[PDB]
């Protein structure tokens, strides 16, 4: 039965490199090709590259060529995966699939690892920027955008939590930059926006940065 | 009055793999080979064309040791008119082959804990080998239509493929040494004689 | 060079539904080497397609793959409720190097399609006075979880500075989601409008800002 036993979890910043290992078992390890795909959270996987156990050779997609290097050691059978000048999109599970063809690359995989999760997180903490969104100008639309801020989470309260029905607080994103982001619209009906006072209360525990926004129609 | 050199090609510290089976020329000497068939260390002692009882007492002009190493399964193929990954791309005996072929379980030797990848064996090649004929290219095999340019890859494979060798390997998948004795009769002084 | 997905696929139970994967003549319509792979959440991919139309053993006969042109499709008769999963497919791209497609979620439908709901926000004026401007496009309500994003500057795309969550389940077991363009103030005040599209089964919501 075919085994493809990946190292423990890794935790970076951006700039550093990681090391991937990958031990087979069950089969005879020179005879098949090795696959690494990385998998973004949330997102779909991504084809890195190949090796050969036997002869040695790789070949690495064109966006990973400088920073990422393969390589096997027989002896062990392990393959492990270098990935040098780490960014923050860098995060992800990289793993290891074996080619289902023998001493051939045809790029269908049968067996994969359970996956080595690499989180690149940011170099610092930092308090988020809050901005109101501003009502357009029978349904009317008002928020506040919560911008830029590490480590999770923040908590967006409106009105000191007077005003929770039409509240929507959405899952941040993480930008590119290593920093989430984050919105909360309150809905309310068009023909009752300027009757209510709409102030909301975000809150950033590991900067103990807490702030309040009143948010209002523009001109 | 020497004798022929056949313990430095059984008793060979180190054995070739079969893609580049290793080739030695005996001539000018006395071999006893009652003694090769009187030692129960070997497995396989099959001969072709002569008969082993009759073998020190016939003399022939040159006698070529052709010694490497397979596994269990593939000793079957080291015979005259027998098909596989050895027989037709790693070392082939012709139909009218004259001599014996001589193997013994090399388990002991030949294995690591972990897996000896020392010997090889060619898997991929674009015909079939001649009798006696030796391939060790290296070159990228081209399987489709686009040629390689040297660049191993998606139709462009290894030639060469490794066996695991580990002790644990069933008899079929452990590491034999090969010998194989060819006669040969050339019109000339026969000096390679038996006693 | 991706290969193109549709997000979201979808189907009543044992009912018959088609994966799309569009790629260029140089991967899906240049080699037969499609492969097709099926995901659960949390676990690993499994191979269910590999050369167009070959299935592994153990994969079911209601699983069946084509290709027309740069286009492969993968059909699932006989639609059940363990076939709710993530279906990427793959193909070989020439030069040694391997593609997989954006990916498509299939849902066996247990309510009604309900389309996304857009709302999208302009640069406010304190961020565009901190030489900042961000467009955030509120994506909610919509049935099954699984959407594609566009943004489109005047009328021509944007693909730089684009961020968009991953569906998340509301408390209504509907789905919601988020998109952010950050541009610089300059950027925004350049071109007449800003659109935000959002593609769910077939039909596309896009809502459009302006400067002041
Ligand atoms: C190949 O060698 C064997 C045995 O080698 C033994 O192990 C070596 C490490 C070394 O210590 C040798 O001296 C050992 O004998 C030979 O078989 C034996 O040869 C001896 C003569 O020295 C004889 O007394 C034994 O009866 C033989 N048989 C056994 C089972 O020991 C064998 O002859 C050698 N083959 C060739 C072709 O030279
Ligand atoms: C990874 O593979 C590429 C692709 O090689 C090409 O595709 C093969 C299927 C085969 O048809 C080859 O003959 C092709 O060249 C390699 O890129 C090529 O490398 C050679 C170096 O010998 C060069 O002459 C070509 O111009 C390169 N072509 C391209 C498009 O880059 C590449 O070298 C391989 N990478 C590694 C690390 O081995």
């Amino acid at each position: 039965q075919v085994q493809l036993v990946q190292s423990g979890a890794e935790v970076k910043k951006p700039g550093a490199s990681v090391k991937v290992s990958c031990k087979a078992s069950g089969y005879t390890f020179t005879g098949y090709y090795m696959h690494w795909v990385r998998q973004a959270p949330g997102q779909g996987l991504e084809w890195m590259g190949w090796i050969n156990p036997n002869s040695g050779g790789t070949n690495y997609t064109q966006k990973f060529q400088g920073r990422v290097t393969m390589t096997r050691d027989t002896s062990i059978s392990t393959a492990y995966m270098e990935l040098s000048r780490l960014r923050s999109d860098d995060t992800a599970v990289y793993s290891c699939a074996r080619d289902m063809a023998f001493s051939m690359v045809r790029g269908s995989f049968d067996y994969w690892g359970q996956g080595t999760l690499v989180t690149v997180s940011s170099a610092s903490t930092k308090g988020p920027s809050v901005f109101p969104l501003a009502p357009s100008s029978g349904t009317a639309a008002l928020g506040c955008l919560v911008k830029d801020y590490f480590p999770e989470p923040v908590t967006v309260s409106w009105n000191s939590g007077a005003l929770t029905s039409g509240v929507h607080t959405f899952p941040a994103v993480l930008q590119s930059s290593g920093l989430y982001s984050l919105s909360s619209v309150v809905t309310v009906p068009s023909s009752s926006l300027g009757t209510q006072t709409y102030i909301c209360n975000v809150n950033h525990k590991p900067s103990n940065t807490k702030v309040d926004k009143k948010v209002e129609p523009k001109s | 009055t020497n004798l022929c050199p056949f313990g430095e090609v059984f008793n060979a510290t180190r054995f070739a793999s079969v893609y580049a089976w290793n080739r030695k020329r005996i001539s000018n000497c006395v071999a006893d080979y009652s003694v090769l068939y009187n030692s129960a260390s070997f497995s396989t002692f099959k001969c072709y064309g002569v008969s082993p009882t009759k073998l020190n007492d016939l003399c022939f002009t040159n006698v070529y040791a052709d010694s490497f190493v397979i596994r269990g399964d593939e000793v079957r193929q080291i015979a005259p008119g027998q098909t596989g990954k050895i027989a037709d791309y790693n070392y082939k005996l012709p139909d009218d082959f004259t001599g014996c072929v001589i193997a013994w379980n090399s388990n002991n030797l030949d294995s690591k804990v972990g897996g000896n990848y020392n010997y090889l064996y060619r898997l991929f090649r674009k015909s079939n080998l001649k009798p006696f004929e030796r391939d060790i290219s290296t070159e990228i095999y081209q399987a489709g239509s686009t040629p390689c340019n040297g660049v191993e890859g998606f139709n462009c494979y290894f030639p060469l493929q490794s066996y695991g060798f580990q002790p644990t390997n069933g008899v079929g998948y452990q590491p034999y040494r090969v010998v194989v004795l060819s006669f040969e009769l050339l019109h000339a002084p026969a000096t390679v004689c038996g006693k | 060079a991706v290969l193109t997905q549709p997000p979201s696929a979808s189907g009543s139970p044992g009912q018959s539904v088609t994966i799309s994967c569009t790629g260029t003549s140089s991967d899906v319509g240049g080699y037969n080497y499609v492969s097709w792979y099926q995901q659960h959440p949390g676990k690993a991919p499994k191979l269910m397609i590999y050369e167009v139309s070959k299935r592994p053993s153990g994969v079911p006969d209601r699983f069946s793959g084509s290709k027309s042109g740069n286009t492969a499709s993968l059909t699932v008769s006989g639609l059940q409720a363990e076939d709710e999963a993530d279906y990427y497919c793959s193909s070989y791209a020439g030069s040694n190097h391997w593609v997989f497609g954006g990916g498509t979620k299939l849902t066996v439908l247990g309510q009604p399609k309900a389309a996304p709901t857009v709302t999208l926000f302009p640069p406010s004026s304190e961020e565009l006075q901190a030489n900042k401007a961000t467009l955030v496009c509120l994506i909610s309500d919509f049935y099954p979880g699984a959407v594609t994003v566009a943004w489109k500057a005047d009328s021509s795309p944007v693909k730089a500075g684009v961020e968009t969550t991953t569906p998340s389940k509301q408390s209504n077991n509907k789905y919601a989601a988020s998109s952010y363009l950050s541009l610089t103030p300059e950027q925004w005040k350049s071109h007449r409008s800003y659109s935000c599209q959002v593609t769910h089964e077939g039909s596309t919501v896009e809502k459009t800002v302006a400067p002041t």
